[PDB]
């Protein structure tokens, strides 16, 4: 069970 | 190499539904995010495309704080979409988009999370809805979204 992992995005 | 599902622990998963995922780091709450795609990379490995959902005090003001959830439920849908394992899900999940004329559905009725805003991470802003700062097929993709909870949710309580 792997785990999900999330990108920090460019941002203004 | 695109899949319409994909079947892991026992249980399948079809496309736009909302998904718990097992947070990258360990303090976090689980992510809850909108399935987008499911494909397989060239090792073998599942892939799901996952259009992330934000709570209310993880995702940035523009000011430089954090939105005070108006109600438990509340969650920020967004258009930040990302590459996440599909042995990562945890099981299917409720998320109501209940649009600003119509009133949150009952608790004990149906529990699950409620979505009135999506999170602009861009610009660090809510956008309701219904907008014209949407572009067409943003606009769609919400209207597609509402249009699922309205088909579960017969009745409209107006405030």
């Amino acid at each position: 069970t792997k785990a999900a992992r999330k990108s920090a995005p460019a941002t203004g | 190499t695109h899949f319409n599902q994909f079947a892991y622990d026992g249980n399948t998963y079809d496309l736009e539904v909302p998904v718990l995922l097992v947070p990258e780091d360990k303090s976090q709450k689980p992510y809850v995010a909108i399935i987008k795609d499911i494909t397989q990379t060239k090792d073998g490995s599942m892939m799901i495309l996952g259009q992330w959902f934000y709570r209310p005090e993880e995702a940035e003001k523009r000011g430089g704080g954090n939105w005070q959830s108006s109600d438990t439920r509340e969650l920020f849908y967004s258009f930040h979409r990302d590459e996440v394992p599909a042995e990562s899900v945890m099981h299917r999940c409720v998320v109501y988009f209940v649009p600003a004329h119509k009133q949150l559905p009952k608790r004990k009725n149906n529990p699950g999370f409620i979505v009135r805003k999506v999170y602009d991470t861009v610009e660090k802003k809510l956008w309701k809805l219904t907008d014209k700062d949407y572009e067409d097929s943003k606009q769609r993709e919400i209207d597609v979204l509402v249009k699922k909870t309205m088909n579960v949710l017969g009745d409209l309580p107006d405030l």
